[PDB]
RNA sequence: AGCCAGGAUGUUGGCUUAGAAGCAGCCAUCAUUUAAAGAAAGCGUAAUAGCUCACUGGUCGAGUCGGCCUGCGCGGAAGA
RNA sequence: GCGGGGUUGAGCAGCCUGGUAGCUCGUCGGGCUGAAAACCCGAAGAUCGUCGGUUCAAAUCCGGCCCCCGCAACCA
């Protein structure tokens, strides 16, 4: 988990969804793909 | 249609026989033996023309058996013997190796095309005449 | 699969020489000098032979016995029954020869590949397995 | 780095960034990079989006600067106090007003620009936009 | 796909050999490999070419647009995905019976072998072609 | 010499049968990085082998050509034979010759020439002069640029000792093996007594190594440090820290600085010996490297250390390293340096690839 | 947008490499089967290979896609 | 921060009121000695540290810069 200020898509698996508030990118692909918007 | 078992393409001139440097280990690396590639391809490779790069099949089966076909030769070597020159390119769009006429690559349609796939003898013709053009050989209208 | 003894403390040589030589005499181990070099190398059938081996050494012969260094060697013991084509062999292959004990000249292989190649050449000399 | 050859005089005053910009349309290329906020763009700033933008473009088509950074910054050297005459200059700047179109760009694609622009963009301080080329 | 215009000047050209030509076969190529379609086109070009249409759209409206012109009765063929077989020289050419053959020859479906209704046909494998 | 130089080729040819089977063998791929190695091995032993198979066919023909030409009557024909064979011969010679041109990067370097005086004296400083003179017109032979770095002559004449850079291409391969001391025996121009001495000369041949870069300090890299700085200056120097340590994470290197008042020029005091002691450990470095290698590569100075041997009287030139003596001593000192310097190329060559088969 | 199938060819484009085949990298990036199929977008191999995939067709049958001018919000946001 | 300096290969004069470059050692070519020194004769050499500026003209005058040598960097 990455967690940056500028959360962006990194692959065509990355999708952006919102929990709890925060901005987070999850990726069905690749686990380093994954971060939180912090 | 079965799938690939473990067959490879990569060969040397016929010239060289049992050639140890170009495959290396890749017909060694199965129960293969080394001279098995020698006896059965080279014994064909005599009876019309020697010192062109054709391949064959390197599959391998639970018998210890093979079966082996030829393919037409490929023609980045092909045109080596056929057009003069030995080298090859490298910056096709900026110079030119060499020159080749317009009937200098028509005369190898009717000997290469049989596995190529065409409606018409032209269009597998036309093919083989932009092998050239991305090997940096120029052709002359 | 044999190794080479380094021994670290340069004194005691002699008392190595003599335990050598004397599991040699036994059957445990065999050692083999090569000729072109002062080196000593230390061969037997089996990996748990040589630990026997150094545990015996150090048990009564007691040196530091230091040892495992990197080689790659194959034995095969060389006898030509025709004259002057021996002595071709050995010029051309003096560094691979080892003499062994016994005063036997052995023909050291890197490869069971290189050991076949010697096998084709030079035909009239004779490899043995077994002295 | 951008910086005048010669200049009239050594140091100059501080001033301000009011009024709006002249420089609002595409001139030469087809495609720009237009400023929306206010600021004062550093040459060490300029040099590195004209970097980052002829990377990114692979050095295909032309590029235009339309700034040029020419009004001298001074300041005090360290741990000193506040008189004994006005510092030495550090770095040069050329003042942006909203609306200066900084960059120019043609002989490549409209998306490749958009890229290239929005890498160049990365590296100001001030935030920018992209404008296209438009007749009359 | 790209425009209307592009969608329209390939209908007219499609619906063009089947006003021009004589009957037709069915193939379902959805499991076809493109060297099936390498070999069997291939095999198409030894009579004529590129003859023999194989433009297959068969959507509710995409082929279906132009069969009321000429041979009305392909409207038929407007649910499953299924193509013509066409063949401008010889009416019922020898070609029909290549996806019998082609039916245990790797492509175990066949579209139903029902076949173009110039005679007003059925499910039936059609023998009686003039030679 | 001939002998040794065939001698080796045919080893390489054994080594390059060795190389085909072991690839042929599939183990070494499995190994992975013993096959890479293997295959560059092979691919640079092929072309040689299979140049000095054909040779070896050559050598053959021209034997039994001779035969042929002793007994049937068939001498006409062996004599045409023989002499295509020689011609043959001739040819495969010059083509080894390029098979075994060095294609280092390094080579291609200019070099740094040093000639100094050893036994003989005044002598000794002449023969000095002599070679530099030879090397120099070898150089103007070849197209390179001889610039004269230091020059410390001799009372008698000639140089003590010389330091001179040569630019050009290829100067380090074409000049690394006249490096070790040299020996010339002649009648000294000194002499009175018509005596003939035998004096000796060290020459060194060193690369020009690449440039020397000093890299700035990285911010990172450094580790400062501030600290209360010690002795008067009441108050101020108690609550001040004004004293800073840095030292250098890689190097290891402490630099301590509470000279000024001011923590901002005590750290750029401390900077400047920092980048100063780094630039000091660094040419310190350098000069030991240069000074070990030099050490090495020239002789005592006695006539004992040798690699080629000039006798004059009568007019013969011996290399020691490899076996080969040339009865000129007039074209070899009018420049025409490639008759000499050519066979050791080759040997050497020859002996990087034996040491290249070794290495595992 | 999902589902199912494909995505083959010359040729392994030309180089140089000890191997370079789409992938160490440098230039072209053409042409054929034309309901499309890429001198291939990557993973990946020790290079091939094998997998996802730029694009083509049935299926369910009503909208869908990302830019502009704007109001108000979210994260970026840690101290005794 | 303040005074002084940068001149043939090295050490140094003179930059004078801006038109103009000198000494010693060294260097080159002859001479002496059998030869090398020492000695004798004849020669040569500089974009006066770098860059702008005012003059018809800058080594000289002005301003900025780099290096070298001193002086100071104290009360807390």
């Amino acid at each position: 988990m990455k967690v940056r200020a500028s959360v962006k898509k990194l692959c065509r698996n990355c999708k952006i969804v919102k929990r709890d508030g925060v901005i987070r990118v999850i990726c069905s692909a690749e686990p380093k793909h994954k971060q939180r918007q912090g | 249609a079965k799938k690939v078992q473990a067959y490879v393409k990569l060969q040397v001139a016929a010239g060289m026989a049992n050639p140890s440097p170009p495959v290396g280990p890749a017909l060694g690396q199965q129960g293969v033996n080394i001279m098995e590639f020698c006896k059965a391809f080279n014994a064909k490779t005599d009876s019309i023309e020697k010192g062109l790069p054709i391949p064959v099949v390197i599959t391998v089966y639970a018998d210890r058996s093979f079966t082996f076909v030829t393919k037409t030769p490929p023609a980045a070597v092909l045109l080596k013997k056929a057009a003069g020159i030995k080298s090859g390119s490298g910056k096709p769009n900026k110079d030119k190796v060499g020159k080749i006429s317009r009937a200098q690559l028509q005369e190898i349609a009717q000997t290469k095309a049989a596995d190529m796939t065409g409606a018409d003898i032209e269009a597998m013709t036309r093919s083989i005449e932009g092998t050239a053009r991305s090997m940096g050989l120029v052709v002359e209208d | 699969l044999f190794r080479r003894i380094r021994l670290k403390d340069p004194l005691k040589q002699k008392q190595l020489l003599k335990g050598l030589v004397q599991l040699s005499e036994e059957g445990a181990v065999q050692v083999f000098r090569p000729i072109s070099n002062n080196d000593l190398i230390v061969g037997a059938v089996g990996v748990l032979q040589f630990d026997v081996v150094v545990a015996r050494l150090k048990s009564e012969y007691n040196v530091e016995a230091v040892y495992e260094s990197v080689n790659v060697a194959t034995a095969r013991w060389v006898e030509c029954k025709d004259a002057k084509k021996f002595e071709e062999f050995k010029r051309k292959n003096e560094a691979a020869l080892a003499l062994d004990g016994g005063d036997n000249l052995a023909y050291i292989a890197t490869s069971m590949v290189n050991l076949r190649l010697a096998q084709e050449r030079y035909p009239d000399v004779q490899f043995h397995q077994t002295r | 780095m951008l910086q005048p050859k010669r200049t009239k005089f050594r140091k100059m005053h501080k001033g301000r960034n009011r009024g709006l910009a002249q420089g609002t349309d595409v001139s030469f290329g087809s495609f720009g990079l237009k400023a929306v906020g206010r600021g004062r763009l550093t040459a060490r700033q300029i040099e590195a989006a004209r970097r980052a933008m002829t990377r990114a473009v692979k050095r295909q088509g032309k590029i235009w600067i339309r700034v040029f950074p020419d009004k001298p910054i001074t300041e005090k050297p360290l741990a000193v106090r506040m008189g004994k005459g006005k510092g030495n200059v550090e770095y040069w700047v050329a003042l942006i007003q909203p609306g200066k179109v900084l960059y120019e760009m043609d002989g490549v694609p409209e998306e490749l620009a958009r890229e290239a622009f929005k890498l160049a963009a990365a590296k100001l301080p001030i935030k920018t936009t992209f404008v296209t080329k438009t007749v009359m | 796909m790209a425009l209307n215009l592009q969608d329209k000047q390939a209908i007219v050209a499609e619906v063009s050999e089947v006003a021009k030509g004589a009957l037709s076969a069915v193939v379902a190529d959805s499991r076809g490999v493109t060297v099936d379609k390498m070999t069997e086109l291939r095999k198409a070009g030894r009579e004529a070419g590129v003859y023999m249409r194989v433009v297959r759209n068969t959507l509710l409206r995409r082929a279906v647009e132009g069969t009321p012109f000429e041979c009305l009765k392909d409207a038929f063929v407007g649910p499953t995905l299924i193509a013509y077989s066409m063949e401008h020289p010889g009416a019922a050419a020898r070609l029909f019976k290549e996806f019998a053959k082609a039916n245990a020859k790797f492509e175990v479906k066949a579209a139903a072998f029902e076949g173009e209704l110039i005679p007003a046909s059925q499910i039936d494998r059609l023998a009686t072609l003039p030679t | 010499m001939k002998s040794s130089i065939v001698a080796k080729l045919e080893a390489l040819h054994e080594r390059h049968e060795e190389v085909q089977a072991l690839l042929g063998d599939a183990q070494t791929i499995a190994d992975q990085e013993r096959f890479r190695a293997l295959s560059r091995e092979y691919a640079q032993l092929s072309d040689v082998s299979r140049c000095f198979t054909d040779w070896q066919q050559v050598q053959e023909d021209i034997e039994t050509a001779q035969m042929m030409l002793d007994d049937p009557e068939m001498r006409e024909m062996a004599q045409d034979e023989l002499r295509e064979a020689k011609e043959k011969s001739e040819q495969l010679e010059q083509q080894l010759q390029v098979l075994l041109l060095p294609k280092d990067p390094d080579d291609e370097r200019n070099a740094f020439l040093e000639v100094r005086a050893g036994t003989g004296g005044d002598e000794a400083a002449l023969f000095a002069g002599d070679l530099f003179r030879m090397y120099s017109r070898y150089a103007e032979a070849r197209r390179w640029r001889v610039e004269i770095m230091s020059a410390s002559e001799g009372e008698h004449g000639g140089y003590k000792e010389i330091i001179a850079k040569i630019c050009g291409d290829g100067v380090y391969g074409r000049l690394k093996f006249e490096s070790g001391g040299h020996r010339v025996q002649r009648v000294p121009a000194t002499e009175s007594q018509g005596r003939i001495h035998t004096s000796a000369c060290t020459v060194a041949v060193m690369p020009e190594l690449p440039d020397a870069e000093l890299p700035d300090i990285n911010p990172a890299d450094l580790r400062i440090d501030t600290f209360r700085s010690s002795g008067a200056g009441g108050q101020h120097v108690n609550t001040t820290d004004s004293a800073i340590r840095i030292t250098h994470l890689p190097t290891g290197i402490v630099v301590e600085c509470q000279d000024e008042r001011s923590q901002h020029k005590n750290k750029a005091k401390a900077l400047s010996v920092l980048g100063a002691r780094i630039h000091a450990a660094e040419m310190a470095k350098r000069q030991q490297a240069e000074a070990s290698t030099r050490r090495n590569l020239l002789g005592s100075g006695d006539r004992s250390d040798r690699n080629r041997t000039y006798n004059f009287p009568q007019g013969r030139v011996t290399d020691h390293r490899i076996n080969l003596t040339l009865y000129r001593l007039d074209e070899v000192m009018e420049g025409k340096l490639d008759m000499l310097i050519e066979p050791i190329i080759q040997e050497h060559q020859a002996d990087q690839l034996a040491a290249l088969s070794e290495q595992e």
